RNA sequence: CGGCACGUAGCGCAGCGGUAGCGCACCGUCAUGGGGUGUCGGGGGUCGGAGGUUCAAAUCCUCUCGUGCCGACCA
RNA sequence: CCCUG
RNA sequence: UCAACGGAUAAAAGGUACUCCGGGGAUAACAGGCUGAUACCGCCCAAGAGUUCAUAUCGACGGCGGUGUUUGGCACCUCGAUGUCGGCUCAUCACAUCCUGGGGCUGAAGUAGGUCCCAAGGGUAUGGCUGUUCGCCAUUUAAAGUGGUACGCGAGCUGGG
RNA sequence: CCAGACAGCCAGGAUGUUGGCUUAGAAGCAGCCAUCAUUUAAAGAAAGCGUAAUAGCUCACUGGUCGAGUCGGCCUGCGC
């Protein structure tokens, strides 16, 4: 997990997804994908 | 192959020239058979 | 009790004569070494042929204390004087190859065999 | 100057003897002097880079406001400190050229000691640097290196020396 | 680093950055750069988003600068007091009001221009949009 | 940081609206067996850089980047 | 004044 | 060139830590206050390094904020007095966490790490030098945190500066 | 877009050809240049992973199943 102020779809498996008002997004294909909005 | 000893020690701006005037590639000096240096007090096999 | 600063006999023949305790390992504020602990010092005094010089820092073992060891009885094991032996930085064996003096039973450890093998009497 | 002007001359590194008899000596003694040629590349003399405000480590203490300023380049471990001026900009000022001389004084510094280490290499070799032997008497020039030997003495002096640089850079001494 | 190459005075006084901006149509080229906020721009900032640009685009198209940092900024070195004379000159700003086309390219495609201008606008303080040449 | 002093030939120095000067040095010839000293005869300078006035700028002005000096004090 | 070992 | 140019006399420079009086928080020095250029701490874009790969770790060119936290700006409080450095004694708060506790990613085999997120319950060296805060050095420890508190604390101590 | 759309689901994703160079190896996938043709449902001298390079795993693309909406840009109010 990333900590970003700006997260983003970085390649095309990357899913955005809201939990618990937090914007994350998770990645099945690249786990260094796995950033969420903070 | 012997290592040579120059006489410069610690080289740090030119060995080349530092052998140079290290006494290794001094200017040798010929004993003339007549001439100026010329008188033999012995000969070589007298 | 051995502290920083106190000065120590030396209990084996590995060289020195006189030495300071100058750090008491084993703890965080850690004040004083009892008998069978490991001390950090420095040598004052040596046999000018020993196997270790003057001003070395090293450690050692604390063997002998004034106020000495308590044994679970209620008995007390008083010695006249504060002495120990000089172990290696980094292998902890020691230095010496023999030990003059009689030291106590609890430095019968896995390290201190040798010690207490080497030692005339164990009290 | 030229293309591969240090390339053709690389390998005129070394010493030269010279065997002939001398017409400054007065009774015609013949003398055997020596001389060296040493060639070395024209290197870029490339810009000194300043340094970073990571690589550097900032410090301000009370000089003896907290107006000292102490410098401390960390990659290598080099300080400097400055606390004569009232003003902390002007104490770290300069620090910072101080900073900038002395990373200039080590460089400086390594590569005089890279070309002592090299120095070192060919003092070691040491008599290799005879290179070049001119019997003026005898009328014969020798490489010794190469081993190569030629009677013109004056084709030579002149500058016909394409067949002996040639061989040494075949050879690669 | 944008600069005029001489002046008729070396400081100028602060001013006011009120009213839109003309110049709000794209001119030579066809797909430009507008700004929507209000505010300075440094020949620093004009520089480092003409890079990022040009090096974005690779060198095809034609890029021309609309906006020029005529306006020379002083700024008082530190501790000193207040007055004792206007402080020296330090860099050169321009003015830019809404709807100031900044930039502007052409021979380019429309989705590269739209991402070199991306890489500009963040590379830009103030707000920007991407606007297109229209014949009138 | 603030003043104020100077950027002149390879070097050391004068000249501070129209003219570039002196010494050492370099070159060429003499003198010497030869070198030095000596003698004869020459040359050499965007006047630190840039731009402004003036008919004209080394000289007048501004800025510039070097080196030197004097102060960066009461708390 | 000096005269490469 | 009474140019200090509404011209004090025709005619006049300094030191005071040996000082003294009248006054001023109208006006400085410490501390507080406002601000936050600078400082510190975050974040945005991503050229490039990273064998390939911007984003494991760095991050140019530039940009946007936070704190009040250094150096500063002002001169609003105090000049019919608000005792300033350092040490000692005793502390308390914050979290931007030094250790211990939970976890994500890794260019994470294990060990040992690197970076980030959560977390302030407890803990968090002794000495040599110097008046020192600081820093360097020696040896430890799980760690030797960073800051706020009139740069905490002199009607609590010292008085080396 | 009921000349069946979007997402799933079943299938292909080839031939010259491994396009050449320079490399050390260069095969879509290190860089450079060109970026065609055939079969045409469609296959890019290849978008990505991957190989020491090949290999291998996907994608774009298009065929089959299903049967009512699909998709992402602009302006704008309030929010995170
Ligand atoms: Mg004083
Ligand atoms: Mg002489
Ligand atoms: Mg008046
Ligand atoms: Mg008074
Ligand atoms: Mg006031
Ligand atoms: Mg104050
Ligand atoms: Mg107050
Ligand atoms: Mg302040
Ligand atoms: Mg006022
Ligand atoms: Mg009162
Ligand atoms: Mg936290
Ligand atoms: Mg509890
Ligand atoms: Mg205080
Ligand atoms: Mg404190
Ligand atoms: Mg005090
Ligand atoms: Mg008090
Ligand atoms: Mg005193
Ligand atoms: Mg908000
Ligand atoms: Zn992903």
């Amino acid at each position: 997990m990333k900590v970003r102020a700006s997260v983003k779809k970085l390649c095309r498996n990357c899913k955005i997804v809201k939990r618990d008002g937090v914007i994350r997004v998770i990645c099945s294909a690249e786990p260094k994908h796995k950033q969420r909005q903070g | 192959m012997s290592r040579y000893q120059h006489t410069k020690g610690q080289i740090k701006d030119n060995a080349i020239e530092a052998l140079l005037h290290d006494p290794l590639f001094r200017q040798r000096v010929e004993k003339n058979k007549k001439g100026k240096g010329s008188y033999m007090r012995k000969g070589k096999h007298g | 009790m051995i502290q920083e600063q106190t000065m120590l006999n030396v209990a084996d023949n590995s060289g020195a004569r006189r030495v300071m305790c100058i750090k008491v390992l084993g703890g965080s504020h850690r004040r004083y070494a009892g008998v069978g602990d490991i001390i950090k010092i420095t040598i004052k005094e040596a046999i000018p042929r020993g196997k270790v010089k003057k001003g070395d820092v090293l450690k050692a073992v604390v063997v002998r204390t004034k106020k000495g060891v308590r044994r679970p009885d209620g008995s007390v094991i008083r010695f006249d004087g504060n002495a120990c032996v000089l172990l290696n930085n980094n292998s902890e064996q020691p230095i010496g190859t023999r030990i003059f003096g009689p030291v106590t039973r609890e430095l019968r450890s896995e390290k201190f065999m040798k010690i207490i093998s080497l030692a005339p009497e164990v009290l | 100057s030229g293309d591969y002007a240090y390339g053709w001359l690389r390998t005129e590194t070394g010493v030269h003897r010279l065997v002939r008899k001398s017409p400054f000596d007065s009774g015609g003694r013949r003398h055997t002097s020596f001389s060296s040629a040493f060639v070395y590349p024209e290197v870029d003399d490339d810009i000194d880079i300043e340094i970073n405000p990571a690589d550097l480590r900032i410090d301000v203490y009370r000089t003896s406001t907290e107006s000292a300023v102490r410098i401390t380049h960390i990659p290598t471990g080099i300080v400097t400190q400055c606390q004569n001026d009232r003003s902390q900009h002007k104490n770290k000022d300069q620090a910072m050229k101080q900073m900038k001389a002395k990373l200039y004084e080590l460089e400086m510094q390594k590569k005089n000691a890279e070309k002592q280490a090299m120095e070192d290499n060919k003092s070691d070799i040491g008599w290799g640097s005879q290179i070049r032997s001119y019997v003026l008497d005898d009328s014969r020039i020798k490489d010794l290196r190469t081993g190569v030997e030629t009677r013109n003495t004056q084709a030579v002096l002149d500058g016909s020396l394409d067949q002996f640089i040639e061989a040494s850079l075949k050879a690669g001494l | 680093m944008l600069q005029p190459k001489r002046t008729k005075f070396r400081k100028m006084h602060k001013g006011r950055n009120r009213g839109l901006a003309q110049g709000t149509d794209v001119s030579f080229g066809s797909f430009g750069l507008k700004a929507v906020g209000r505010g300075r721009l440094t020949a620093r900032q004009i520089e480092a988003a003409r890079r990022a640009m040009t090096r974005a685009v690779k060198r095809q198209g034609k890029i021309w600068i609309r906006v020029f940092p005529d306006k020379p900024i002083t700024e008082k070195p530190l501790a000193v007091r207040m007055g004792k004379g206007k402080g020296n000159v330090e860099y050169w700003v321009a003015l830019i009001q809404p709807g100031k086309v900044l930039y502007e390219m052409d021979g380019v495609p429309e989705e590269l221009a739209r991402e070199a201008f991306k890489l500009a606008a963040a590379k830009l303080p103030i707000k920007t949009t991407f606007v297109t040449k229209t014949v009138m």
